[PDB]
């Protein structure tokens, strides 16, 4: 029905794949970087992980304030000890942008332990508008999830939340992530999640609407495959710990696939 | 961000809205007509407000002739101006003081036409309004009409997830929204319009109500109350009670009388209950009612 937007979602997915293309991070930004590292940025996205389950944010919330850190980190150098203000600034701008009630500025200063002041924060934010030029609405993996649901036969709720989770995963290790647009890591999610739960495939429906296949997802399926094997060994734990309530039906509890033959 | 305030001659004030003052003014080098809307951020201890981070962000995207366009954004360190196209009036003042005998069908169905390429745009680019009104519905000599006013508006995702309750002003506000139903979509953008429709005919509102039971009552009154029949899911909803008094619904020529009959299926179509069988804008383009506007396409703004 009209919450599904019949009339518009094909429209709306044309505009969705050419602003990825307009929103995207330079891939190779971090070695650029002279003071910040994957594993800080990893360390970074994993404690906003932690901030959005403790605020109850939307999972909307948390991909777009990493799409900001990582349009910003391609432009603007920044110290070990200011990535946190960046993201912090981020997280704020996402939830004003995406939150019906997006939280208090003093409640994103208190989140940072007193490391930095209300006045730093909003200053941040506003060089954060300032970099972006307030291109805010961009794309994300869960904008691009949602309407791949709308291709189950029968929807499947451990698919659904077992896609959002991978895809949330990826946020994590800008190698290799930062080299796949939202529609492609979404598109192996979903498939990786479908595999996993019942068996099936990316259906032909979704080749259809987004033109990838099997073959053009390969890439992305191999690193999102051996991400979702290493997971319980990973550095950063808060997905996993957020994945095992049963909001999101315990889905990292779920057990990976050996292989994914072809 | 090319411009800076000292381009600028402010020439009046011509407005307040959510931050507070519009000016018209005039870009001294250019000589191009400008509405400055200023926005204090010295006043704002919570940063910069997310009214103005929506407008801003989803405006930039949204170049279309029917839709108000935001030249530029100059951000200083206590002040932020949103440029914007300058159009001389709105549907509400134009309502009230020119149109005494009335607006004729042909501005009538121009005014709709342009309105529905307009928010079709919107939910095209994934954005509700979502405070469609006579006041937020901007008018240039030329004839043009433009949305205006996305203080309100929101990026949406598919399908739409709950976002704030209650938006609209409330004699524009659809039904599912007065309902507490857990999601609106495209469809509440169209009950406006509707709204709207009716009132370029009659220059009086279509359901003017003094609170969210008195609004229902006076909609239900009009077009009947709904059962499960006209609207599956009706009695089911947050706030529907069944205790809610079963009006019968009129013959839609005595709603707006002097409407002719492609002009009373499409705004029956714009106000049907379910928000599923509601028609969307896109396809309203192509309602018979407008076999015959001519009026030339504006042309897009740089």
């Amino acid at each position: 029905g009209v919450n599904e937007v019949p009339d518009y979602h094909e429209d709306i997915h044309t505009y969705l794949r050419e602003m990825e293309v307009k929103c995207k991070p330079k891939v190779g930004y971090m070695k650029k970087q002279p003071d910040i590292t994957n594993s800080m940025r990893a360390i970074l996205v994993d404690w906003l992980v932690e901030v959005g389950e403790e605020y109850k944010l939307q999972n909307e919330t948390l991909h777009l304030a990493v799409n900001y850190i990582d349009r910003f980190l391609s432009s603007m150098s920044v110290l070990r000890g200011k990535l946190q203000l960046v993201g912090t600034a981020a997280m704020l701008l996402a939830s004003k942008f995406e939150e019906i009630y997006p939280p208090e500025v003093a409640e994103f200063v208190y989140i940072t332990d007193d490391t930095y002041t209300k006045k730093q924060v909003l200053r941040m934010e506003h060089l954060v508008l300032k970099v972006l030029a307030f291109d805010l609405a961009a794309p994300t993996i869960n904008q691009f999830l949602t309407q791949y649901f709308l291709h189950q036969q029968p929807a499947n709720c451990k698919v659904e939340s077992l896609a959002m989770f991978l895809g949330e995963l990826s946020l994590i290790d800008a190698d290799p992530y930062l080299k796949y647009l939202p529609s492609v890591i979404a598109a192996a999610a979903f498939h990786l999640a479908l595999y996993t739960v019942t068996g099936q495939s990316w259906p032909e429906s979704l080749v259809q609407k987004t033109g990838y296949t099997l073959e053009t997802l390969k890439p992305c399926l191999l690193d999102l495959h051996q991400t979702y094997l290493r997971a319980p060994q990973h550095a950063q734990q808060s997905i996993r710990e957020k994945y095992k309530n049963s909001k999101y039906h315990g889905v990292s509890l779920l057990n990976p696939p050996e292989t994914l033959n072809v | 961000g090319p411009g800076s305030m000292e381009n600028f001659q402010k020439v009046e004030k011509i407005g307040e809205g959510t931050y507070g003052v519009v000016y018209k003014a005039r870009n001294k080098l250019t000589g191009e007509v400008v509405a400055l809307k200023k926005i204090r951020l010295d006043t704002e201890t919570e940063g910069v407000p997310s009214t103005a981070i929506r407008e801003i962000s989803l405006l930039k995207e949204l170049n279309h002739p029917n839709i108000v366009k935001l030249l530029d954004v100059i951000h200083t360190e206590n002040k932020l101006y949103l440029v914007f196209e300058f159009l001389h009036q709105d549907l509400k003042k134009f309502m009230d003081a020119s149109a005494l005998t009335g607006i004729p069908l042909p501005l009538i169905k121009s005014y709709l036409f342009q309105l529905l390429q307009g928010l079709a745009f919107c939910h095209s680019h994934r954005v509700l309004h979502r405070d469609l009104k006579p006041q937020n519905l901007l008018i240039n000599t030329e004839g043009a009409i433009k949305l205006a006013d996305f203080g309100l508006a929101r990026a949406f995702g598919v399908p739409v997830r709950t976002y704030t309750h209650e938006v609209v002003t409330l004699w524009y506000r659809a039904p599912e929204i007065l309902l507490g139903c857990k999601y609106y979509s495209t469809a509440v953008d169209i009950w406006s319009l509707g709204c709207i429709f009716a009132e370029m005919v009659t220059r009086r509102a279509l359901f003017p109500g003094d609170s969210e039971i008195d609004q229902l009552f006076r909609i239900f009154r009009t077009l009947g109350t709904p059962d499960e029949v006209v609207w599956p899911g009706v009695t089911s909803m947050p706030d529907y009670k069944p205790s809610f008094p079963k009006w019968a619904r009129q013959d839609f020529s005595k709603v707006v009388p002097p409407l002719d009959e492609d002009g009373r299926s499409l705004l029956s179509q714009m106000l049907h209950y379910d928000p599923n069988k509601r028609i969307s804008a896109k396809a309203a383009l192509a309602h018979p009612f407008f076999q015959d506007v001519t009026k030339p396409v504006p042309h897009l703004r740089l």
